């Protein structure tokens, strides 16, 4: 048995080797000790607010709304150290690892984000840090795989399988099997095996009740909908956790579209994908007709992930949260935009949920609504991308 | 059916059984269906494959190797189980039990993957990713089918466990590498076949002697296969010897 | 006559052409202004809160300490939006701009932060800004150049002279001279003629009122010194100026050493330059035998000013602040030790006045003090600089 | 003295004063040199020459381009006095005047600076960069070596500008290119000289018509000297026929 629920409606669960049981189990354990003790909960607000940065900033963008009737709000992910939302979780994760007598973390990443967070949160609490990427990854991510070695994070590549992160998110768990007693896998989005998709949820829940608080100081009201993008599902269950039980406040999660949905290069396994047990979890995922996990597309390597998290699949089964999806043109378009029109350089990630938010202005401009979009972070790592591309464009 | 029958006949033998794994499709069908052959005719008293899966998160490099190999062939589910149909049909009385990954079993429909599974002469499945405490629909589609559902005892498992897969399990237990095999007939569950690195015929042996009812290999198994990719029939030669040997140990 | 002194003892003044005397005069008086104006102060504020994010924290660093009698803070101005303090006053000078009735800008850049600060700044206000640069500056630093353009700047490459920034420094004040009445040169550091010294220093001030603020709150009293790089003096001023009065505190600035002073390629004109005339003020510089300005160096661009703020001449004239310089390699292994010991990046420039601290600590490890440290910028944009040497190193 | 002796004579003869710009050592000592001899042959009353230094905020891009190529030359300070020395031994009465820069001023001291100005015979200084706000150190040592301090009058000069360049200044006013001409005139203000775009005959003569004591050209100058690099005597041979040109319009 388990002391909380591992499923979100028919989705979620523990589909792990039996080995792996007594790990997630005492997982659980802990975070639910970590939870009702104010010890814990004092020293993560501390290292959120005198380290991180919190709380971050809610940004009234007026330019960008300029002719019509929706006012923009813009959650401050991007000003959090090391400029991304992950950093919030990692924190916690890696103070649960404490809490167990653990000193070693285990990680895996793709975009490089993640391994960069875990190799930070691991050098301010001196935990020693392996992280397993990729080989075609530490090739096309060399600034993240150098700023995690320079933070002492042990980067270890993966040469098995098709090395892109399937073959390290195997390889790092191969490794937490067989040493769990002393390491935690700090798993980078909020999907996976329970308790993971709840640990992610909560350490995340401050971007939410931060934004509410906000939102109420600056406009006396809740937003009509707050819109978030959707990779793996921590940032935008982040954002949406606290206004879940206001039942007046949407809930948009926006997935990458890639080159089109028809096209079938896209990262939309929520509403276009099949649902499958994957990853430790029974949830929506990219895959072939006869069961083989398929590969996501994304301009944004941070949304390039081929499921989503089960409790994203619970709400929209309910009909509580709605799933939309962006292009790569459509995120690009917002990544200029806002550049230009407030003076931030928003993360492509972030672009796609700005995107959905500028279609929601545009295509009913006279329609007066309260938006916000969580800027999930800064872009200043996608500038290469975009000038490439818009050369190749004359 | 088939695994209560090697059992029996085994134990009026005195002697273990030893259980070969290997990847359905590698290096390619028809070299897999002839490894197959050479497997059985030298010794293997029941077989244990595996149905080539992108997102493997519990193979080692050998297995994770057999699979690219057997998907650079292009093998499916589909071929896969073609070949469980003519293996079968070859070989009546060999209990054959297959591993799979959640979902390829989940995929289709859990009750159509078990039924074809009895259709083409299938006798047992081992879901690597599924815990018993998520095994419910699988155990009960498998049972339904005349399927037996394998679980895996972990040499740290608790009392609960033990007793949970010395429930819910059939054909074999699937011990991973004592006191535990004396408590899992305690609580009447199924043979037990210790499995995770066996490669020698002295473990073989010394898992027999610890009242193990045999031993699964694998890796040392497909090892054979890389290493003799250029030579077919040094690869079938090689197969034989090492098969016979472990074979010989468990009498 | 002028309404404040544009002196700082012998150091300041207004060395510019006749022609641009009454750009100056409005200037400050726009600015003393706007200084009594509750209006003003809260329309500053609001952008510095709101829109980047300050109050930015003051995080103890725990690990780099141990086994030494220093407790070490660093105020986090890489935390604040664009990821250093030259925010703070950028959009304090624009909304200058807009007080005087002006709708464009004017900036020139080097390293390329000040370029990029002027272009977020001007894109929030709707001000037309335009950035003099020199050709090879604009070849060394392509990712700058792209973030400005991307904010929609105009980035003007200027290929006149050695191309450096003196070229487009000048660039930029003969365009000024014809436009004052429409456009506002935004300088950027506490140097040049008045008021632009004491202007940047009071867009600055919030570092040090914040500081002084937070470090009460934690250790209920004041730092035993407090420690900032010294480029053109903006973030030192900004850190300082609060505690100017408070005699127990100890100022110190650390200008950059180069490969060493004796080598002669550095940037420490303060403590050995010679006082001169140039860029609009009378100030310590690097200048020849008779008279030249002097090229600086530092493997930090953003420490590469020839010169330095007048204020800060002065503060050492009267023994109440001490200059100090590090050298290249002392502030790369700062880079690394805080990269590795706590998890944060922090700027070339920042890690000189890091590398200070460091030896302070190392120095007298039995010696207690309490010191905070300027983290003026993150490092993010120097991972490429700190990897070439490292591997040229093997 | 020298510019006042150069005014009271022109007056007598109705004219306006021509005043060419040049850099000293542009493009070369010896053809600085040359081509300094051939604006005063040509009809030169007075002569403003620069001094190259590194960080001129105040010239444009003709200018800023004699500088680079004085620079190329290796010319420096030490040689610019030594140039002005020669001049002055070959033309006892022209009135020479310096285009300075701050900090060379400066640098080794300003009453040294103004000391050298006087030995070698040197008539004014205008310092670019010294506003009449910032002027007294540079005025006082100026007038305490018999240098005339020379100051710009901006177009939109308001009145106190006006007459503190009028007390202030000596030898002649700078007006950058009237009423303010009749107002200098109030205030009994050196004679105006306007500069800045002159490089028509038709330029100095309106600025004469307009009150002005004279012109001073200088890019115009310049121009020539970097269109005929490759051929020296060109050069020369085009600056005389400018010079003559511009000085004509001036009588
Ligand atoms: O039966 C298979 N192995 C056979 C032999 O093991 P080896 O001889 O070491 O390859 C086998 C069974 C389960 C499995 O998944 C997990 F590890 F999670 F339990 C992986 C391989
Ligand atoms: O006398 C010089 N110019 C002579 C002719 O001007 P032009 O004919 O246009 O080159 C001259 C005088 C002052 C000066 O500095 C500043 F602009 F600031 F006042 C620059 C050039
Ligand atoms: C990692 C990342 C994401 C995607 O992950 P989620 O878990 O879906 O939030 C989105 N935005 C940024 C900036 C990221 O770094
Ligand atoms: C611009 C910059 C500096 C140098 O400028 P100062 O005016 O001397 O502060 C120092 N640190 C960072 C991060 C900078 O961007
Ligand atoms: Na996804
Ligand atoms: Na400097």
């Amino acid at each position: 048995t388990t002391l909380l629920n591992p499923y979100f409606g028919e989705f979620g669960g523990m589909y792990v080797p039996q080995i792996l049981m007594p790990a997630l189990n005492q997982l659980e354990e802990a975070f639910v000790r970590a939870q009702k003790d104010p010890e814990f909960q004092a020293q993560f607000a501390d290292l959120l607010k005198n380290y991180a940065g919190r709380p971050t900033a809610l940004t009234k963008c007026q330019n960008i709304t300029a002719g019509t009737r929706t006012t923009l709000y813009l959650k401050r992910e991007d000003l959090l150290h090391g400029g991304a939302h992950k950093t919030n979780q990692v924190l916690g994760q890696a103070l649960l690892a404490k809490r167990m007598g653990k000193s070693e973390i285990i990680a895996e990443t793709g975009a490089g984000q993640h391994g960069v967070a875990s190799a930070l949160a691991s050098a301010l609490l001196g935990l020693k840090c392996r992280i397993y990427m990729g080989a075609k990854d530490v090739e096309r991510q060399s600034p993240n795989v150098f700023r995690m070695r320079l933070m002492g994070a042990e980067v270890i590549p993966v040469h098995s399988g098709s090395a892109t992160l399937k073959d390290a998110c195997n390889e790092a768990l191969r490794d937490w099997s067989g040493s769990y007693e002393t390491a935690h896998y700090m798993l980078g989005t909020a999907a996976g095996p329970h308790p993971y998709p709840t640990i992610v949820r909560e350490f995340q829940r401050m971007i939410g009740e931060e934004t509410k608080a906000q939102i109420l100081d600056k406009e006396g009201r809740l937003p009509d909908a707050v819109i978030a993008c959707v990779g793996g599902g921590s940032n935008a269950i982040g954002m949406f956790a606290d206004f879940i039980n206001d039942t007046s406040v949407g809930l948009i999660g926006v997935e990458p579209g890639g080159h089109g949905i028809e096209t079938g290069e896209h990262g939309a396994p929520l509403k276009h994908g099949r649902v499958g047990i994957y990853f430790g979890m029974k949830a929506p995922m990219m895959q072939t007709a006869d069961g083989q996990i398929e590969e996501s597309y994304s301009i944004s390597a941070g949304l390039d992930f081929p499921s989503v998290g089960p409790q994203h699949a619970y709400l929209n089964s309910i009909g509580r949260a709605d799933y939309v999806s962006i292009t790569d043109d459509e995120a690009l378009e917002a990544f200029k935009t806002l550049c230009r029109h407030e003076g931030i350089i928003p993360a492509l990630e972030s672009s796609h949920a700005l995107a959905h938010a500028l279609k929601m202005m545009r295509e009913q401009p006279e329609k007066e609504q309260l938006l916000v979009v969580n800027l999930s972070g800064r872009g200043d790592k996608d500038i290469f991308t975009v000038h490439d591309i818009l050369k190749a464009r004359g | 059916e088939r695994y209560e029958n090697l059992f029996a006949q085994l134990n009026d033998r005195r002697e273990g059984a030893f259980v070969p794994f290997v990847t359905l499709g590698d290096p390619g069908i028809e070299q897999s269906l002839k490894i197959i052959d050479t497997l059985i005719d030298a010794g293997a008293d029941a077989l244990e494959l595996g149905v080539p899966f992108s997102d493997p998160l519990a193979d080692g490099p050998t297995i994770q190797n057999a699979n690219l190999r057997a998907f650079a062939a292009g093998v499916t589910p589909a071929q896969c189980f073609e070949m469980l149909a003519l293996i079968r049909e070859k070989h009546p009385t060999i209990p054959i039990g297959l591993l799979m990954y959640a979902n390829l079993v989940f995929n289709n429909g859990i009750d159509a993957f078990y039924a074809r599974c009895e259709q083409v002469g299938v006798d047992s499945v081992l879901v690597a990713d599924v815990p018993v405490e998520e095994s419910a629909p699988f155990r009960q589609a498998a049972l339904r089918h005349n399927i037996a559902p394998i679980f895996i005892c972990p040499p740290n498992a608790d009392d609960d466990l033990l007793r949970q897969v010395a429930s819910y399990g059939r054909g074999y237990t699937y011990l991973l590498s004592h006191h535990l095999i004396e408590k899992l007939k305690e609580y009447h569950a199924a043979p037990a076949l210790q499995g995770f690195g066996i490669s020698s015929p002295e473990q073989v042996s010394a898992a027999v002697r610890a009242g193990a009812a045999g031993a699964i290999s694998g890796s040392a198994i497909v090892k054979i296969i890389e290493k003799n990719l250029a030579s077919p029939k040094q690869m079938l030669a090689e197969l034989r010897s090492f098969v016979s040997a472990m074979k010989a140990a468990s009498r």
